[PDB]
């Protein structure tokens, strides 16, 4: 049943709440979730930050009992782009994601220079790959609304969220073709 | 009057001292308006505690119980307390239109 | 050493004693400081009230003790 | 009494909890209601989630003692445009509400595809009828801000609340206006 | 579904709000109830007093999805010995409550000369069919703890729960036994 | 109407804050206060003690609507034998219990003495009149189960929340009676 | 003394409650209140709003035993531009508040129609003064994000809340600048 | 005179099993300082209980009465061959000023 | 290290959840909790009860970022009284903990049986060993104010929470000393 | 400044709990502590007992702000018997508080035999110096009014919260005076 | 035979005016099913509060302890209250088919 | 065995009946083993409460002091007591080897 | 094996020992970096006050374990 | 009149001014009192910055007011 690997799945916990957004996946999850349980996962991004809203996302899954959830939890992550956190969670073997946590503390730390240098509307299509659809639909709409440096900001919390293995090589290539004089910082080998 | 008789219980208890003598092994039986469970309760507490603290209890006992100030006044002159009882009628007649 | 003399005003005065001060030395300091006659001052300590005959030693009134005066 | 009213009040509270957000009642509410109890109403929509605070809502509809409220409650129901579940309640008669529960349903389970097809500034004109007044605008500003997807999102959580009868069968000709790519899902008969 | 009996159970709140210390059911429920909310509820009462608890135990109540609850709720309701609500619920056929509300207001205006005119320790014996077990040594602990006049009070507060028909005319009769100066005042027909 | 002297309650919510205890109070309000009201201050003595219970009572008095609550609260406040606060509050001159201070400081300062010397049961006939009535029966019971010392300390919790504008010079007087070396240290003119 | 202002504050205690939003003046405060009892304020208006956490607010103010706390307190209200709750509690004298009454009434009832009618980022600029300058970013941004209707809505609560005497006039004034069909209503 | 006294008792708690032999009915009437109120409980306690259990209530309660000490002398010197009297003596004046 | 533990500690969280009650703990962990976080704790089982606490508890240890923070809790299990779930969590094998499932079941169906059928008072010092010593303090107390049956069922509560691999056996031995009625029920 | 006082007296807080009943040192701190959470004190002592009181009166001891305060803390311990945990704080050493837990854990676990067999009336008379004076009266009445078993029963909780470093000592002097059939069971 | 029992002390309740002639000091020792725990505070109780108000907690303890009406009935035997004995000893066989 | 002993008062209170005859008032004298405390309370007990209520007490107090049984035989004995004295014989040695 | 020492100070100094090492061997190790003297030092774990004679493998003292110094005041 | 100047310390000296004293006299009354710089003394009334130039009477300062004092560090 849904015991042995529940405990699996909390001990895994953090990297649920690091790459997921709830937005995405509760869409699928309609079925398992109380209708106010939704509403509440949706008002603590809205308030707090996705984070905040996965962690409770997370305790609400937890919670679940009529069977079948765990593939339905599986089943959306998968539907929504996650991807490689599904991957992950299939085989219970995160060594993929946890490779990305070097790259990822690379990138907080000359986020700096990221925010002035990138342009995102270019880099956005190669990066498309790494960022959930919806989330590029966010990133070139701040760029129009509030500017380059506004959405390259958000660029920079979309990359750390995301879940597929080489987006760090990949954000390599896509600054060695268009070249941002970030290029140079951002090193893969 | 019951409201003239509660007015009465308030005199006893400013004026508890005056009611030092009673005795309530030797009153409970002038008082039947105190029923079988009421006389039962008061003489455990007197057993226990002594007579003169168990005095608090009996009129407190008495209060509860309608008519006790004509049943208590008769009561205490049965006791030869009549001194007092004289007292006790006054202020009770007095309470009362 | 010191002790702490409170009215019951909540008015709070330190003063300077050792253990050896009789009460009687501790009322006379209290009138140096706020100018009261000793005579008609009343020291309260674990609400006991302090007998001038005796010291500070006798009621183990210690560094920063706290002494409540009355009149 | 007003207790007569007052109970068979709470015997539809589920179809009230689903379709209403308290806040674009408040308004018209405000002379019946402490000022403070408002203020608490607003916070659980801004917690919560717009349910939770309907939820609270109610509770605080039934403390009410002086007179006239039932109508009032009523009569807010009715200019806030919340109309049919007006008629609802002044008839004791859901059934209209009940047969919406259908579609509200079949929404939910294609609310991903809906996502990803529509774009809601296309079909906003001609839903205007089914959505509170403000709904609309609260949707459209999401789209500018966020972008379509996460607007088309908000759009169908204003749709599951809609009371009007007949909106599934708005949408699918509102739907019908363009070709769409989602209307091929949606089916009203 | 579960659901039809479940909207009724709404419409008869106040009367189960009125009437019920989940306290005294919660035993029982044990089994249908998550480890956690039983301990909420047992709280609200602790904190804001048995009506405020019986009102989360009514929340969680209606949550409750799978089947035998309905059941096993009024299994605990009848072995509590809240019979009557029982037999109320399962009538759908509150009248009978209903009729005690009038002697549940006269109680509530004489609660004051009630304390002072009655000793509960000789009343309690009779009235042992009109509580909850429990209530009968609840209040007797008062008593020797607090003195008869506290455990009046308490005394007063769990008759005005009883959901027993005959109650009221039991407490006149357990007043004809002995002399009581309440008696008068106390008037069954 | 109820505007103009709330605003006096208010000012002078100290007093009442510290003489009443709402338990002797609520059996008359019951007409002015929900039921579920009562409960939580009820509680709220049970959990934090009478003057937190208070603090509540005030809270919910002032939250009172519908008219003649004023009367009422006066009401009880003088059957439960609270006159001298209602006399207080009847001519809003405070200056009767604000002389009380001083001793009731006082008290508080030699609380000690107080505990050890003091026999209650002696003295409880003579402060008969300074107590509520309920409050000697929680007096005696406290010394027959837990002690002299006990009672004293609970005979000076009491002795606090008394409004009686005398009491200072009554327990002296009954101290001179039966003579409790604590007699000497209580001095009133 | 600090026992004659305690009740003299608590008197009063109703406009303050329904004009001050704690978490605006708690700022200049800094020096008398526990991070502890700040965080629970801070918690009061998130949950329950803003009147609940003034309700809140005073009863640790009055809880406080330090000294300067009564000067403390109005010295903030100035600062915080609470002034004419400032000016009215300093003097312990009401009427200006009071006056204000009558409009808090109207326009309480009058809601619906502003909500709709009242494009806020039009006229905000104009009735700044009349607002904690604080409040109208909250209204420029639930305009962003919400629209100009839930945005409206937010720009009534400020104005119910606004203690300053000459508001509902210089909302006039800032009605007839933008032709807003509203205006007339709205009468002074 | 009274911080004395407060020692006094503080000896005899410390020392108790010294003065198991004073039997309660023989040292009361020399104990005038003990209230009308007081003896009546105390002869309660000593008819249900027993003597050697009313003791350390016998000695709590006359520790409540001003003077008590010095009376308590004379009872033991009235009620026995006078020990225990010239212990409490010699302990009570080493206090005195 | 510090994350490895984390994980398994996390993945055990359910057992801790259903044992211990933070309250109890809190004292032993005096260096690492902030008087924030401790009040936090201390809120959350007086108004949702010692499981909602001990899961509050448990997001503050993970949040902790300090030196030796999981080997502190752990210190503190162990002189709480928290045994055999310090004997547990240290081997990181529940087994112990989870044989015991099967009785907390059937205690909780048999619950109402109980709560009448037991005198607390009669059988807490023999079964003692198994509780908190200071949850015992909690029910004497109940039984003193409220009478045997709310304090039964107190006990109840407790004995579900016990982590002692030996409790419903110490309980059965206790149960036998004083002839209960509700003996032959329980059965091991 | 004090907070040498607050910090060290939390690190010490579970010996604190262990030994304080906040109750009998309650009228001596009456000056110190608002009447409000005095009365809180004395209320989760009545609800949860002497342990959960004493964790809270602790709460509002290390809140406590006026001048001698800390001394005011010490002086009420002295002066209401708990000499010996006062002798502990000034001094900050424990160890005779804790050299006792070998006799506690002894007491605990005789706890039946104890109870069953001796009457406390025998000996509570020669106990005065081990025990908190008002814990004499408050046993003798539980004696009478809840009968004599349960009264052993509370001088046993006594006695494990007791300061007094030779208590244990003195217990067994106590009850060699009378054969007994307990007195072989005890040992020093 | 279990089930019954609970039926008999559901009638002693209805009824229970109807055994306050039953003394507690004396039937006690009768009462062997009751333990020492359960002597020693009843026992207390008796003292304290008196007879006829210990009545309702004798039963409640009783009921409590298994097989007791078998033993209550010869209780109220040997205490020759043989009327109400039989009274009693009539109810409970009614229950057990 | 000491252990012996417990089980034989566990026999006086299964069978209280047998052992009504006994007279606390005479036997006393034949129990050294009680303490001057021990008669004490019994005679004022046994004072109060009369004879047969008296006699739990004094079984209860004895069984608390090591080799009553011994005691109690020959005190049983020493009162012409002797078929009862006997009963008692039997059951004490029943419980050694 | 390693140990942590936290003041009240609230600053964290952390000594190498090994289970036989004493308290009073701790309480040195403190001095040696801290540089106070072994005669106001109380050092506490899980709120147990620790004995100078004893070690710190009796009290169940542990790999990065944590104990609690109070200072003389 | 008087004024209190509350240290980061937390503790809290009182001193004696009139509204017509400046900013540079509660600075030097500061440094009568306490002993530290007028340099290394800045002022805060309801969280403005007071300046050397201005007086009390400008900033509104009243009776039983509050100055917080921060230091150079």
């Amino acid at each position: 049943m849904t015991t042995e690997q529940r405990r699996s799945l909390q001990a895994f916990q953090d990297y649920i709440r690091k790459t997921l957004d709830p937005t995405y996946i509760l869409s699928y999850m309609a079925p398992w979730f109380r209708e106010e349980e939704v509403q509440y996962i949706q008002a603590e991004k809205n308030n707090k930050g996705p984070m905040a809203a996965a962690t409770l996302f997370l305790k609400f899954l937890l919670e679940l009992q009529e069977e079948g959830w765990f593939r339905g939890f599986l089943d959306a992550l998968d539907h929504a782009g996650y991807s490689g956190l599904y991957e992950a969670i299939e085989s219970w073997d995160f060594k993929k994601i946890e490779k990305l946590e070097e790259y990822r503390l690379l990138l907080k730390r000359l986020q700096p220079e990221f925010k002035t240098r990138i342009i995102p509307t270019d880099i956005i299509s190669d990066l498309s790959e790494c960022l959930i659809n919806q989330e590029c639909e966010e990133i070139l709409q701040i760029c129009s609304t509030k500017g380059m440096m506004a959405g390259a900001e958000k660029l920079v919390e979309c990359l750390l969220r995301s879940d597929k293995e080489n987006w760090p090589k990949t954000l390599k290539l896509a600054l060695e073709k268009e070249r941002n004089k970030f290029s140079e910082l951002w090193i893969v080998e | 009057m019951p409201f003239a008789e509660d007015k009465t219980y308030k005199y006893i208890c400013r004026n508890f001292s005056n009611f030092c003598n009673v005795k309530v092994v030797k009153i409970l039986p002038y008082l039947p308006c105190l029923t079988a469970r009421d006389q039962d309760r008061l003489r455990a507490t007197c057993t226990l505690s002594g007579n003169r603290d168990t005095l608090w209890h009996l009129f407190n006992t008495l209060q509860r119980r309608p008519g006790w100030v004509e049943y208590f006044i008769a009561a205490l002159r049965g006791c030869k307390l009549v001194d007092l009882a004289d007292e006790v009628a006054s202020v009770y007649q007095s309470y009362q239109p | 050493m010191q002790i702490f003399v409170k009215t019951l005003t909540g008015k709070t005065i330190t003063l300077e004693v050792e253990p050896s001060d009789t009460i009687e030395n501790v009322k006379a300091k209290i009138q140096d400081k706020e100018g009261i006659p000793p005579d008609q001052q009343r020291l309260i300590f674990a609400g006991k009230q302090l007998e001038d005959g005796r010291t500070l030693s006798d009621y183990n009134i210690q560094k920063e003790s706290t002494l409540h005066l009355v009149l």
